[PDB]
């Protein structure tokens, strides 16, 4: 397939060929043009706070070691020995000053440097140039309020610029709340779906909630309930949708601070969020303090998603076109009482973790939509994302980005797939920028 | 029986559980525990979840399945949360999960799922301090099939506490499972172990 | 591989490259040139008799919904939602007026039309053109005496013309008996064989019966027994073989109306078939009434096979080059007493179903012949199908098609593989017709 | 014990089988049923099929394994045959299958196959009306290996009726299995469950 | 009970083992053997290998797991070694394997492995000539997990001899396993069956 | 990938692209240029001594039948029927005068000839040319002191010439000891590694022994122990490394005749080897008699490896780029007492068989190094094999081949990968010879 010319995503992100969720040659091409080029979630300061603390993380199909340096910075390296290529670290987290390979015993520091080689004097004499044998380093590692992202491409925009217009919506909760912490270890489960199926669902799909999650809402005992079985459409003005130049986007459901949490947590959460919003009105304004305690369903391009307020944090790690390894963490506000943190973390896993009853509602939807992309008569069929098209705006005075002023639509799918198209048909960041110089105009046609 | 300074791979928790069963062996208690667990596993296999809750689960239950992060055997410095909770349910939370299974709009339960459970290695010992309480250990293989060609098989050891209850109706007050596979390859862990 | 030029099947169907049972690029190419172009078995009137009754069926690797319309006709649609591509129907059979998607709740009628979209007025207003969003429909659906076949290619010959010369041999049992019924549900099992391995065996392989099935014949207590272990070659004039232009063919074993059924059913069946043959002599002639109660081992190109009289009915559903999902039904004559129908259905499954002791004899033959097509030194080797070559005729006064007047041979393999060659090297039905304008002359060389 | 109007996922058949075992529990009968099934599974594992027929199978046996079509949980109109019979054998039909296994020309039995069977969850209750008859329920995991790298593992619950017979030789008069996997991924179901 | 001229698939060895259990059945011995094997399998599952050696393994043990070459069912001329020994260990050799498991530099044991064992089909019979010796047969399913997504499941029948020892400490003197899968697809057979 | 031009192995074998252990297109290309062109181990005289004895063996992914003929020679044939391609023989070893196919009953002799076809007169008459339907025969089958190797390429150098300079090192143990026997059946296990990972480890990796096998050496109770955990570097002059034109090579650890065997066998073995060395001093000289009782870790190109003295004999049978089926036999000296043979055979399996505690130490090293060759950021990375480079000699007066006069190095990796490069970029044996006309000069640069 010629990725310069093939129209995988139609103009304005209106539809996508169904083969994008099943074609293995495209998956290999996404390893280069999506995963080796864009910013990918690694860890949080709260999981590696002290010098020597490390974790392992995936970046696309590659595994990296992410380590807190003595100077307080974070560096990340491929988890592959520079000698004969064995996997260096076999655990998920720890604290160490270095990593020793179990094959021939080479020892690498936490800074990636080749520090020791067994019997180096007797064997290599002075021939081994250890300075050129450090671990392969992830070129770019940056933080968004404690959330650490990596990028293999030295040419990528800074992470804050890459978040584009989505950053404004995340800031109330990520910055103005006092900061978030990531509660570990994550749950980890394999699903037989393409990575894009859960990413598109979290970036912009409020339409499926009442029907897909009818049993979880009804059994559940949460605040978005009345939607069970599509028995009620949310109030006019109940939310909005947004998308951005580099693909990140989200939905905003006004004031749903208890999110998916059952009735057992509703009162305490509605009480904590509304008290912090009152303090925040004076600091960041009423609209932004309301956004803080409003439920955001967001995908940070490509494959990191979250539900703020509900506190769900996901990584959709690609394995092949119909296989994804799902990592699920909880996010909590650092100034919440400890006991409430613990209960919220269990609640996140109860609803969206490995045995999450809400996440289980989505399994068949994500798996079958992905697997049908391999079926002969469906490969060239068109997946539709036209809901709300021609009513989206850009440059609004109150809400930034390409915005759909309605709680349910497909605005965020169109922005995600416009960015995906521009990456798959580009050889580098400069070409993506050239392909995206009229990004918001393309998304707002008909409006 | 175990010295964990010598038996270097054994955890303090595991060594305590072995001590509980090798001392006072009551063959009658073992047989009673075997019947109890076989009946519980029959109710679950036929998806009689309300009957399971009513007959087998105590009001004070803690039903907990953890997933432990993989850490170095020589680790001693990193001291952050060692495991998340796949399940950590009280009775009300189990009731929510049962209502979710039984709801007509749970689309993933059509066509009806098929469960088969295999309970082995049953051991039973009375608690030293509370004579209402029996410790029961057992291992389970659980097979969940659906949709023509989806087959998932779960494997786990269960550390349970069951209390006498009334009328001969012994009821689970604690189930603890440390799930052995870190990354699940069964699509989800949405089964009652 | 260039399929216009590569000689996968030699002139006159005499040999085939062994790679055809193992090459995955060829399998993908067969999805287009075999499965998306030819007629494939779907269901029987007896399994969806009433308005609203439906079943799911495979057509190649695609899944379709096959539904009885209110006007009595049958229509079939891809089992894929027109919105974001989820699988619509997750059951195998039922009765409904429509199908609702579990992802976002779109509702499609039994006629494929998009009938309802949740909150369509509030969300899409009048923008959604539901008339262009019906399910993707199978272009052609036709019946052969209650047996329903589908074809994705609007250009295919009518099903009766596609059966060609094989139709004359099927008519005594399919039409003149009073009609057949298909007994459901089918058994369903995966085998590690290419779809062509069982198709070629049922289309033309009487040679393997005495040796492959030596234990089943000897243990079995059936009428074709004496062949166990090749202890006896059937009488001169014990049968014939035939093949046709579009690839279908069969073997005819005269008078073997009890087929593979053990001795417990022999007497009752020999008594029912011979009584109906006496009535049929007056209606269709002695030869055709004899064919009615003669055992036919047939493949209806590409992947539907049957044993008449024994009542075995198979679909070899392709999954990949060395994986096939085998569906096994029973066929019974509608005017047979109910109790005899039930016993014959169990007997079909006893001998050829999931635990069929005769079908198990073929497993290793079908699996290893298919898997050896992947092995380096065998890919370019030649599978032989020359038995009987130079003794086949065409246009006989009594038996139609390309006919080998001998019970054991490879006539039907040659016709199947001539048609397969002509499809794999053709881009459409017109090219197949041009490649087949001297089909019978090619098969009768040396005669 | 079960109310199937409330326990919405439970079939009437399954609720009847639970009623049979939770009432009259005889520990001795359970142990006897466990021995019987362990001996039967040893004869099958060593492929002593004639000895199995002679020692374990009654002349009036019905040996039945079904495969149920996948239908909607809310289905109520479509009423065609719900399941085919993978096995539905009388004694003579079992004898034919045993002769097929033992025939020297059964080429698929060379190299000899290897079977291992794991029988768990045994429950036993006498029939209310026929005191020659014992109901026995048990679950089986069956592992069949052959030809170097072919491994197939079968999972099923078995609803049996066994009759006293003579001389202490209890013999199977009915075996019913509703096989849990609709599409088999074991090449065939050519094993005695 | 078995006639191996008639039951053509049965080996002489297997027919002898069936004879041992169908005669003298002692229910108490079966229960005792079940407890013994459940305790041994708990020690192994928690990786208390020194405790296993000290409590469960006799000084005169032969611990043997073979792998038999695949030969024709009608073979009668080729008479070379029929099987290699995957294990054929005395006590000292088992001790070496236990020290290897416990060594701090056994890099493959970090992150700690997870074992779950399922012991079924227990049969027990006293030896006719040596009354210190009990024959115990049992089947095991062993699940070994590690490194996030490596899962290996082993299946086998075990023919054991256990001797009374002293103080109620019954100890294994012979374990024989004829491993059913010829080509292993579990990476290695580095587990104690 | 263009294999004429792609530099998979750098000049002088100094480094290899990591993709060679993971790329499936390269694996398919190795089936042609490595496995169908070079000499592959089949069996030993001791496993098929009498007329009619046979075994099955893999050659690459193909399976062959290896049979002792009536005249005492050995012939090997593809294990594939010439009719419709079923696998002929389903057992691993036996004694027979012929092989009958279970599909249609064709019977082939032990000499590969098609000897009988069921009902040949009635069915084929005189048409079947059985003389052209013998099994596909392995062109070349030769012995090295009872060890039988096969090659599908008629053009390959004779096996003795192909062993090149390695033959001189093997002769003391393979020939001058009185001869070796191979003890069967082998252990057989699948590992998730490329075949080259274990081949390179056995051909030239003494560096990993102290670290990888620290627990086995320490627990083990063997003679190479003191190396546990790299606690000691072997004495100056403790061994050497060698490599040869066609890729075979080995390491030599002077006098380590008990090898990896625990302390229970040490005394008896050190006593048997030293007694035979005293007799051999008079026959072949002191250096060669010392080599006899010195531990050789060798790979006979491509995928046969051994540890002499320890008595481990391996075949790394390729299945795909990250799958290998490992066959493990024991080698014993024919004049060793029977009881010592039996104990040595168990010891080989105890340490390196299916439950071998030393072989288990290597699993993670071999599997992860191979699987990391598939990971995006590692495919184009360089595996290093430069230890000892610039100190290797050729044409020494005492030790032949390209020799590194040090016990630990990477000399043998460089020779293996120089030969591998020259095969993967060559279309035939003549081109390999042209690409190898300065083989030793390339390996000795800097010296
Ligand atoms: C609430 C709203 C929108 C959502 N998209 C995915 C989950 C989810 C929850
Ligand atoms: C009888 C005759 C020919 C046949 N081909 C396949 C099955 C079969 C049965
Ligand atoms: C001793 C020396 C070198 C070796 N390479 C692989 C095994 C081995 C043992
Ligand atoms: S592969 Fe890491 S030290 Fe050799
Ligand atoms: S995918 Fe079917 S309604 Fe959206
Ligand atoms: S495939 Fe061997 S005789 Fe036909
Ligand atoms: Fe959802
Ligand atoms: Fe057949
Ligand atoms: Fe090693």
């Amino acid at each position: 397939m010629n990725y310069n010319n093939k129209i995988l995503v139609s103009e304005s992100g209106l539809s996508q060929k169904h083969l994008i969720h099943g074609d293995e040659e495209l998956f290999q091409h996404e390893l280069k043009t999506i995963f080796a080029r864009n910013w990918l979630f690694l860890t949080h300061d709260s999981l590696i706070p002290a010098p020597g603390d490390y974790v392992t993380a995936k970046m696309g199909i590659d595994e990296v070691i992410v380590s807190r340096q003595n100077d307080g910075s974070i560096r990340a390296f491929l988890n592959v020995c520079r000698h004969r290529g064995k996997t260096l670290v076999s655990v998920e987290a720890g604290n160490a000053k270095g990593f020793v390979c179990s094959y021939h015993g080479w020892g690498f520091g936490s800074n990636g440097e080749l520090q020791s080689v067994p019997f180096e004097k007797d064997l290599y004499g002075e021939s081994l140039n250890k300075k050129c044998l450090g671990l392969k380093e992830v070129a770019r590692v940056e933080s968004f309020h404690g959330f650490i992202y990596g990028c293999f491409d030295q040419e990528a925009p800074p992470l804050m610029d890459y978040l584009g217009d989505a950053a404004w919506y995340l800031e109330p909760m990520f910055k103005h709340s006092g900061g978030l912490e990531l509660v570990g270890p994550p749950g980890k489960v394999v699903i037989k779906a393409n990575w894009k199926a859960p990413a598109e669902n979290f970036v912009g799909d409020a339409y499926h909630v009442g029907w897909t999650h009818a049993s979880s809402l009804r059994s559940g005992e949460s605040i978005f309930s009345s939607l069970a079985g599509n028995a009620a459409l949310p109030p006019e003005g109940a939310g909005l949708q947004m998308t951005s130049k580099y693909g990140s986007g989200m939905g905003v459901l006004w004031d749903g601070y208890s999110g998916v949490h059952s009735a057992d947590l509703v009162p305490e959460l509605m009480a904590f969020g509304g008290a912090k919003q009152e303090r925040l009105n004076k600091e960041i304004g009423d609209v932004r303090a309301r956004i803080y305690r409003s439920h955001l369903n967001c995908t940070v391009f490509p494959n990191n998603s979250m539900l703020t307020c509900s506190g769900v944090f996901k990584v959709w790690n690609p394995i092949d076109a119909n296989t994804t390894e799902v990592w699920t963490y909880a996010i909590v506000e650092k100034d919440m009482p400890e006991d409430l943190k613990r209960r919220l973390a269990d609640s996140v896993q109860r609803t969206f973790g490995p045995a999450g009853f809400w996440e289980s509602d989505d399994n068949d939807n994500m798996e079958t939509a992905s697997q049908n992309g391999k079926k002969y008569q469906s490969r060239d069929s068109d997946l539709l994302s036209n809901l709300g098209f021609g009513e989206d705006v850009y440059g609004d005075a109150v809400y930034p980005g390409v915005v759909g002023k309605s709680a349910i639509g497909e605005t965020s799918y169109r922005g995600f797939y416009r960015a995906y198209q521009a990456h798959v048909s580009s050889s580098n960041w400069a070409e993506f920028e050239h392909a995206s110089s009229t990004w918001h105009t393309e998304l707002t046609k008909t409006t | 029986m175990i010295n964990i300074q010598e038996d270097k791979l054994v955890s303090a928790h595991d060594a305590e559980e072995i001590l509980r069963f090798f001392n006072c062996h009551d063959s009658a208690l073992q047989q009673e525990a075997t019947t109890l667990l076989t009946q519980e596993a029959h109710l679950l296999d036929i998806q009689a979840y309300r009957a399971w809750l009513e007959h087998c689960v105590g009001s004070e239950v803690q039903y907990q399945v953890i997933s432990r992060e993989l850490r170095a055997a020589s680790e001693r410095r990193y001291k952050l949360n060692e495991a998340m909770n796949v399940y950590n349910e009280n009775f009300q939370q189990l009731k929510v999960r049962v209502e979710h299974q039984l709801d007509p709009q749970n689309w993933g339960n059509s066509p009806k799922l098929r469960f088969t459970r295999f309970i082995t290695n049953v051991q039973a010992a009375m608690d030293v301090n509370d004579k209402e309480l029996l410790h029961i250990r057992s291992n389970v293989i659980l097979h969940r099939a659906r949709r023509g060609n989806q087959v998932d098989v779960f494997y786990a050891a269960r550390e349970d506490k069951w209390k006498r209850g009334e009328g001969g109706v012994r009821k689970l007050v604690q189930r603890f499972v440390d799930y052995p596979e870190r990354i699940l390859q069964t699509h989800n862990l949405m089964v009652f172990l």
